[PDB]
RNA sequence: UUGCUCCACACAAUAUAGAUGGAUACGAAUAAGGCGUCCUUGUGGCGUCGCUGAACCAUAGCAGGCUAGCAACGGUGCACUUGGCGGAAAGGCCUUGGGUGCUUGCUGGCGAAUUGCAAUGUCAUUUUGCGUGGGGAUAAAUCAUUUGUAUACGACUUAGA
């Protein structure tokens, strides 16, 4: 849906043998809070011999987008799985948040790859502060000295069925 | 990858004028005029100093800026066929039996025919587009010359009188006979 | 809104014009469709052609007089296309079906009458930049319509006297704005533009 | 003689453009492009009119005719202060697009009376234009 | 004048339906102009009259009238639910009927 | 045994796939156009418009009465009338002249009630019949007989004041 993304903190249950827990934190893209402690469970059992049964989660907090009117240009690493094997991706995004960019990802993904949420995992999404190290084209094309083009074929839905002069696609 | 802008550019040269409505191009030279339709092609043209135009396309895909240069080169072609013109010279090739090259008039169209080429009875008339002027050259033996300022026209006879006299049944390699184009040139060269 | 709504079939696509008319026809509005020689069809005309012939290779088997009639004309290649969207079996269907003429051209009924386009079946308005497209009257005429080249002479006499009525509604209409551009700038014409006129 | 091409020109989207947010919860306001996202969608900002600072897809909008100086990026005080230098508010309200429009609501808001009052005047002014139109 | 009309022109478009299963007790009418259910919200409870003719004269008319009134808004284009008082015969889909401007609450 | 057709209105019957202000006429392109203006008339220059028909026209009066006057010499209906144009299914479009009626362009006078607090509250067009009174024209086909270029029978092809 719409993503939110959060700060989960968890941790292993204290025990008397250890109190004290080292206080795993992860940042998760998610809908709400329930998938996002889903999904930092999830990837806590990959990472570590931990669980939900034998783990408790102490904070988990939105992190708002600092500059949310700010145009970025993200560079994002990705795995994803495909009918064959698992794959290592690196695109990168120009979008205004993180949460748009890693949607408009996992649209384009389900679009050039047919991979799905469940498939793939974000890696890490990290703003690239500085211009001439972004490398894909599709991209680098946007930040030109002085930026400007058409849009040719305007087309104007109309609300009635029915039209009384041949529309014209001038802007 | 939707290439927002891509463009190329054409050189006007002094004695031309080139008139582009909608996709409708007519260029006027000294050798005469020629037109072309290229409302199929779907880009924008820009007059700057009345001896450059910029032909450019906007989000558009592979196919649609490979057309662009394609379009570039087709309106170049006219341009140069219009003040140097185009000629193609072809070469007759016969082991045993002179191919018999003349014009005939048929309802007064200018047509070629081809006789005893590989000895048949069988008279080949290719008709001539016009535009297309065509001279049996002397001081070279066995050649033909086709010139215009149309190489779409000229090109293409060229190519239909080497299509006529292709040979049948046989080994190719060995019946090497025919009318094929040598030379591919203006008719202004090194002006 | 109106009684009859005539449709200039230019520039359509048959199958969304299609689903609109029947529509229309089913909600009880009387249409007319002219010009159906220049519908447009979305494919490569190669391909569309394909499929007309792969249409008109059915038939029954055990006499060909009662199969499926393959219409040549091009508004009845529309009527065939309307009438898979209407269920035609019906009195229903039968009366939708009577509120619809298609013709080819534009009849002496029609010519002086006003032509409606729909925007939501135009093929400016809905294929992109580039698709490749085909006519229907070429259609038409490569699979057996006879009557191409005299529905071109009758509307091109039909564009020349439509020309020379606009010549004179043109001249009448800016004589028109001269008149109340000089009738402007009034008491009365202040106060309808003050109330919106 | 001399070439001629026809030009063909059409309203660019670059920084400064103004647009007329066509649908959402502005719905008719004026925004300037700040930035440009992408290929379909623009950072606007339309800070006199009250519309928010914000990302939008251009499907959104209709670009207007008018331009004027800004800056790749500017912040909504500086976007601000060169709108009121430009002053394209009056620029765009003195255009035929937005007096058709202010005629729509009008035409909108009148009354039954006002019907009735339109009525009266516009068969007045008939009756002046129709003699008019008996002596040219 | 040469008006007269004080109602809104609409269809009776058809009834109730599932892909295969109609339900004759409510119809659904499209009354002209409106286009989404904010704007068909005017019209709710408002008095509809399907008006035919018969060739026998019953007590004065040859004029009869099926009345009804509006119920609810259908779908996302205006379409509103109507009810009636006996059910319509089902030969009028299609056909017009009127929407009078009563019950108001303007 | 005075039949048939057309025209006028007079009364009946018959229905309605569904009036309830107006189907309100260029063509072409859409990575282009429309309109206005100007010239050296073009694939011309300049200006302007679109971003919806939410338009334009019509629209006040007893379901639209009876009257008076002012201003213009227009607008519109009806019945004529002149001259055209239209063959794709033309059956319609334009125009001349006069007559007659209305005019809400403007100012006045009188009337409406009681259908009782709503009840489509009835005003359309489709066909047929019967009467009047005014024109207009006064046939064929089939069976039977016959033919045989035809034919199971029908049918077909012929002939017969």
């Amino acid at each position: 849906a719409h993503f939110k993304e959060y700060q989960v903190i968890g941790r292993r249950l204290p025990t008397e043998s250890v109190p004290e827990p080292k206080l795993f934190r992860m940042r998760i893209f998610a809908s709400n809070e329930v998938i996002a402690k889903s999904r930092y469970w999830y990837f806590l059992q990959k990472l570590h011999k931990v669980k939900k049964a034998s783990g408790e989660i102490v904070s988990i907090n939105q992190i708002n987008e600092a500059h949310p009117t700010k145009v970025k240009n993200f560079g994002v690493w990705v795995r994803y799985d495909s009918r064959s094997g698992t794959h290592n991706m690196y695109k990168e995004i120009r979008d205004v948040s993180r949460v748009a960019a890693v949607e408009t990802l996992y649209q384009d993904m389900a679009a050039r790859h047919r991979a799905r949420f469940r498939s793939i995992h974000i890696l890490k999404v990290a703003e690239i502060e500085k211009t001439a190290d972004v490398k894909r084209q599709y991209v680098k094309q946007f930040l030109t000295k002085d930026l400007k083009f058409p849009l040719p074929h305007r087309v104007q839905k109309s609300t009635k069925t029915f039209s009384y002069k041949r529309p014209s696609t001038f802007y | 990858m939707k290439y927002i802008q891509t463009e190329q550019q054409i050189e006007v040269p002094e004695g031309v004028t080139v008139s582009i409505k909608s996709r409708i191009v007519k260029v006027v030279g000294p050798r005469g005029t020629l037109t072309k339709n290229l409302k199929h092609i779907d880009v924008t043209f820009t007059k700057v100093n009345n001896q450059l135009i910029k032909v450019a396309v906007h989000n558009g895909g592979r196919k649609h800026v490979a057309a662009l240069r394609t379009v570039k080169s087709l309106v170049d072609n006219m341009i140069t066929g219009v003040t140097k013109g185009y000629k193609y010279k072809m070469r007759y090739v016969y082991a045993h039996f002179p191919i018999n090259v003349n014009i005939v008039e048929k309802d007064g169209a200018k047509f070629i025919e081809v006789r005893n080429f590989l000895g048949d009875k069988k008279i080949r008339n290719v008709p001539v587009r016009d535009g297309v002027t065509i001279e049996f050259s002397t001081n070279v033996k066995d050649e033909i010359v086709l010139s215009g300022n149309s190489v779409e026209d000229v090109s293409q006879n060229a190519a239909d009188l080497q299509q006529i006299c292709r040979v049948r049944n046989k080994d190719i390699r060995k019946f090497l006979d025919g009318i094929y184009v040598s030379h591919k040139g203006f008719i202004t060269e090194d002006l | 809104v109106e009684p009859v709504v005539v449709i200039d079939g230019k520039g359509h696509l048959v199958g969304r014009l299609a689903s609109v008319v029947a529509k229309q026809l089913l909600n009880g509005q009387k249409i007319v469709v002219v010009r159906a020689e220049e519908l447009n069809i979305s494919g490569e005309f190669f391909r569309n052609k394909l499929k007309y012939h792969d249409f008109l290779r059915k038939a029954t088997a055990f006499n060909k007089t009662r199969g499926p009639f393959h219409f040549r004309a091009p508004s009845r290649i529309f009527y065939k296309a309307l009438r898979g969207m209407v269920s035609h079996k019906t009195a229903r269907g039968k009366a939708a079906l009577e509120r619809l003429k298609v013709f080819e051209g534009i009849p002496p009924p029609y010519d002086k009458k006003k032509r409606v386009v729909v925007p939501q079946a135009l093929r400016v308005l809905r294929l992109k930049p580039g698709r490749k497209y085909t006519t229907l009257g070429k259609l038409s005429t490569s699979v057996g319509w006879k009557y191409e080249d005299v529905v071109a002479k009758l509307e091109a006499k039909r564009k020349v006297s439509s020309a020379e009525y606009y010549a004179k509604k043109r001249a009448f209409t800016k004589k028109v704005a001269s008149a109340n551009a000089t009738a402007a700038e009034s008491d009365v014409a202040k106060q309808l533009a003050a109330l919106g006129y | 003689t001399d070439s001629i091409v026809k030009a063909s020109n059409w309203r660019l989207v670059e920084v400064g453009r103004v647009v007329l947010i066509k649908k959402g919860q502005s719905a008719g306001k004026l925004a300037a492009i700040v930035e440009i996202i992408d290929q379909k969608k623009v950072l606007i900002d339309g800070p006199k009119a009250g519309v928010p600072r914000q990302a939008i897809n251009l499907g959104q909008v209709v670009l207007t005719p008018l331009t004027f100086a800004l800056p790749r990026g500017a912040r909504t005080a500086t976007v601000s202060k060169k709108w009121a230098a430009a002053a394209v508010c009056e620029k765009w309200a003195a255009s035929s697009w937005a007096k058709k429009i202010a005629q729509r609501e009008r035409r909108a808001a009148l009354t039954d009376f006002e019907r009735f009052q339109v009525m009266v005047l516009r068969k007045q002014k008939r009756y002046t234009v129709k003699k008019a139109l008996a002596k040219a | 004048a040469e008006s007269h009309r004080l109602y809104v022109k609409g269809k009776h478009l058809s009834y109730q339906r599932s892909k295969r299963v109609n339900n004759p007790n409510v119809s659904l009418i499209k009354i002209e102009g409106v286009a989404t259910p904010q704007d068909a919200q005017f019209y709710l409870g408002k008095r509809i009259a399907y008006v035919y003719r018969a060739s026998k004269e019953v007590r004065g008319s040859k004029i009869r009238v099926m009345w009804g009134k509006v119920t609810r808004t259908h779908g996302n284009s205006g379409v509103v639910r109507a009810t009636f008082r006996n059910n319509l015969p089902a030969k009028t889909f299609g056909a017009s009927v009127r929407i009078f401007l009563y019950p108001s609450n303007i």
